[PDB]
């Protein structure tokens, strides 16, 4: 992140690091984002739903674009155009009925903590200091 | 009273969206570059990856925040090449295509006016600046040609002023008011347009609500920082002076000192910006709310779109949310009429049909509500139901039967 | 996290308390227990304002949780995408361990076609506009149809009404409006 490719994370390996690391410095596979240097992914110039999102419009997916992490700038969908005149008017001669899922959550775990047994446990010389923090456990 | 004419009123509202997505490396920060630094830090267990977790955890909200309030729309629609909108002018909120950058006028307005680490970055969003100006076009494109229908399903073409037709009908207007009064309609929301370019331009306050958010996020940041040269006890608030100095059991001392308050510093951040977080995801989850009801649909809710009676929105970007333009239909120029809950009619209670009975004295006729259009009273704009012994308000006339003259 | 926090050794000779009592003398236990209380008080102190910022988000969705059950399932809501995509006709809930699930039943207007319209017809000088309805052609015929589903009717003066003349309406066209009392009396 914030790294500019080629020129500055190829220093770490400098250290000559585990074969199985050094290979994310090889070129082709470097691709510069705004998000900084990214390595091993393949660019192409193709568009597609965001999968793994990198930043600045660039996401990353994997593709069997055979059997490797590719790098591309995603779109936000299909074009549309709609037919508007003057006149022109579409209305539907059929539908459908489409039921959907929606997730809510409501509650949580009721959790609770004895704070002195937290803190001291079993201790009394534990319990004898905490009390010198007033309020805090209530 | 009722209306005889009415104006269209045209307002912004303005939603924050999303923060800068700062994230801290919170060794980094506290201990800078030492390695004494970091072997004491370490005995503070898992403080430090709890809030990398945190700031981590906000960051991406504010993705989800922005997709939330942009992305419903499943397909890019694009606007015409002929712009005919039976005189309704968009070409100051719809993109220019001439210039690749825009970002409408209005836009452009909007992004004009408002306005070196130690372990602290900043992150870029998923959508860029574009991404989200195509975003909006296709919600402007979407609502202009195909009204609401794009928002359930698939966009259905419609003239632009049949669709107006409906969001008149829709706050109980008929039809007939917008076809004969279209030319004053259009014009009147052409100039309403027009005044929101000097509105935005004159008042220095109008992004407030955007320029708040940027600069709390910057004083938090600039208080982050400047916490690093308050010596918390310590001799030096500077570790390479205190190690560069003292031997190893004394600098120990020193250091720790400097580590409580720091991690203290950066724990108190964490926490203010987890509170400012909810504060903008309240935001945001209204300004999706609004997008969908306003601007994917006419809502009914009361002063949930501006003042008036709510006909459109169309959604604008901004530089860390969105501006809404909320199209308002405004009832004007009452005047006093006498009235009735119903007419006497050869004994029977006549009460009238979408509509309200009133006098100019000598004459009295059934109006529609919100513009004042009598029409004579008739059986076909009226019903009966019960005898007139039993009505408070009831007056005596006749009802017109359109048959009569038709057999007789 | 705050069951590990207990083993961090807060700059103590030890993480556990047993063993800083069983082997330092009371004046110096004090300070190695005085330690951890310190981390500890601070690390049970971090998990409740967490937990408190966390309860609040929970507190939001069981809110719009109980308003979609009042406005989706003992009723039928009128909000765009409140209750799923299209026109919303029910909504079912469903039990979930800690939370509720709806399942939205709504009306999504598939398969449409292409017809020529116009806001008005001209009739004998009269200017008729639909009653809850749109006019449209199939290039021979105008017909009254019904909004997202298509259903053509004959334009009459019961599903027609007049205001105004003919030469203030812009898109109006010529066609003849069919009256049906005069086949009664003629
Ligand atoms: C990733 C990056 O910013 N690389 C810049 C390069 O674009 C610029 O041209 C050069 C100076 O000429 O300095 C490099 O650091
Ligand atoms: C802008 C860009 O990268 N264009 C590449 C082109 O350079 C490459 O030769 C070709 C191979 O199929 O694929 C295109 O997407
Ligand atoms: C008018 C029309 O197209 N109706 C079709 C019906 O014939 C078909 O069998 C069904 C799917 O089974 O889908 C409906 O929309
Ligand atoms: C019935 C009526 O008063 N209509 C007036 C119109 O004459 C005037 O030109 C316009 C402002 O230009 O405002 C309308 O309300
Ligand atoms: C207030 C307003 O909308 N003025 C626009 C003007 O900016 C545009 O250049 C022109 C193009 O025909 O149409 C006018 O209605
Ligand atoms: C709409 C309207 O005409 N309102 C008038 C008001 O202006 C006048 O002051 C009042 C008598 O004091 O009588 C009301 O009917
Ligand atoms: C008090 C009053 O204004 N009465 C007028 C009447 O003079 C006029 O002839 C009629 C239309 O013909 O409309 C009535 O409202
Ligand atoms: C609707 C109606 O008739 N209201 C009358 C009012 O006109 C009259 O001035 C008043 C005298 O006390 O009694 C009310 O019931
Ligand atoms: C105050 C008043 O005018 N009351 C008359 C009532 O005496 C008459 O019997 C009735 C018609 O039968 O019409 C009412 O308007
Ligand atoms: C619903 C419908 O028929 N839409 C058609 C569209 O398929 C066609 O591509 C376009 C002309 O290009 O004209 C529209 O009216
Ligand atoms: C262009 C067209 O389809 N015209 C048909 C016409 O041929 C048919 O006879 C009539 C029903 O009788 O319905 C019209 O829509
Ligand atoms: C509803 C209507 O009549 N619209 C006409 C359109 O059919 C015509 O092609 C255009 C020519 O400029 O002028 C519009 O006013
Ligand atoms: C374009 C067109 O057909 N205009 C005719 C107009 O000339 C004629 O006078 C009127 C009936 O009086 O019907 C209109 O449809």
């Amino acid at each position: 992140q914030g790294v500019n490719c080629t020129e500055v994370p190829v220093a770490i390996h400098a250290d000559q690091l585990t074969p199985t690391w050094r290979v994310y410095s090889t070129g082709s596979n470097v691709f510069q984002t705004r998000a900084g240097c990214l390595i091993g992914a393949e660019h192409v110039n193709n568009s597609y739903e965001c999968d793994i999102p990198i930043g600045a419009g660039i996401c990353a997916s994997y593709q069997t674009a055979s059997q490797s992490i590719i790098a591309y700038t995603m779109s936000l969908g299909a074009e549309n155009s709609v037919a508007y005149s003057n006149n022109s008017i579409a209305i539907p001669t059929n539908f459908t009925i489409s039921v959907t899922t929606e997730i809510l959550p409501v509650s949580m775990t009721k959790t609770s903590v004895d704070c002195t047994m937290y803190i001291c446990g079993d201790s009394t010389e534990c319990s004898n200091l905490l009390l010198q923090y007033g309020s805090f456990c209530t | 009273a009722i209306p005889t004419n009415f104006t269209i009123s045209v307002t912004t509202e303005i939603l924050p969206v999303s923060m800068t997505k700062t994230s801290v490396d919170c060794t980094m920060y506290i201990c800078g570059d030492s390695t004494e630094c970091s072997n004491l830090l370490l005995q503070y267990g898992s403080f430090c990856t709890q809030l990398n977790r945190a700031l981590t955890g906000i960051a991406v909200e504010q993705d989800k925040n922005t997709q939330e309030v942009f992305a419903q729309v499943k397909q890019i629609y694009k606007t015409p090449p002929i712009k005919d909108f039976g005189g309704f002018n968009f070409s100051q909120i719809l993109p220019d295509p001439s210039k690749p950058s825009k970002r409408s006028f209005i836009e452009d307005l909007l992004f004009n006016k408002v306005t070196k680490f130690n372990g602290l970055t900043v992150l870029p969003p998923l959508l860029t600046d574009e991404m989200i100006a195509q975003y909006t076009s296709a919600l402007l494109a979407g609502t202009i040609t195909s009204g609401w229908t794009f928002g359930a399903g698939p966009a259905l073409q419609i003239p632009f002023a049949m669709q107006m037709a409906y969001r008149f009908n829709g706050i109980g207007v008929t039809q007939n008011v917008l076809y004969e009064n279209q030319k004053l309609i259009a014009n009147q929301f052409n100039s309403a347009i027009g005044k929101i370019q000097d509105s935005l331009s004159s008042t220095p306050s109008a992004l407030g609500k955007l320029q708040d958010v940027v600069n709390q996020n910057a004083q938090a940041l600039n208080t982050l920082v400047k916490q690093l040269s308050s010596n918390f006890g310590a001799i030096s608030s500077v570790l390479n002076d205190i190690l560069s100095r003292l031997d190893k059991p004394e600098a120990e001392v020193q250091i720790d000192r400097l580590i409580t308050g720091r991690l203290q510093s950066l724990q108190t951040y964490v926490t203010q910006q987890l509170i400012r977080a909810a504060e903008i995801r309240a935001s945001a989850n209204l300004a999706a709310t609004k997008m969908s009801e306003c601007v994917l649909g006419q809502s009914k809710r009361v002063d949930f779109c501006g003042k008036g009676y709510h006909l459109m929105s169309f959604p604008q970007s901004a530089p860390h949310g969105v501006v809404f333009l909320h199209v308002t239909y405004v009832p004007a120029q009452e005047k006093n009429f006498t009235t009735a809950p119903a007419i006497c009619h050869d004994g029977k209670a006549h009460f009238p049909r979408e509509g309200v009975f009133v006098s100019n004295g000598t004459h009295w006729f059934v109006t529609q509500r919100n513009f004042y259009e009598p029409q004579i009273i008739t059986t076909d704009n009226t019903f009966v139901s019960g005898n007139c012994d039993v009505v408070i308000g009831i007056v005596n006339n006749t009802v017109y039967d359109p048959l009569q003259p038709e057999l007789d």
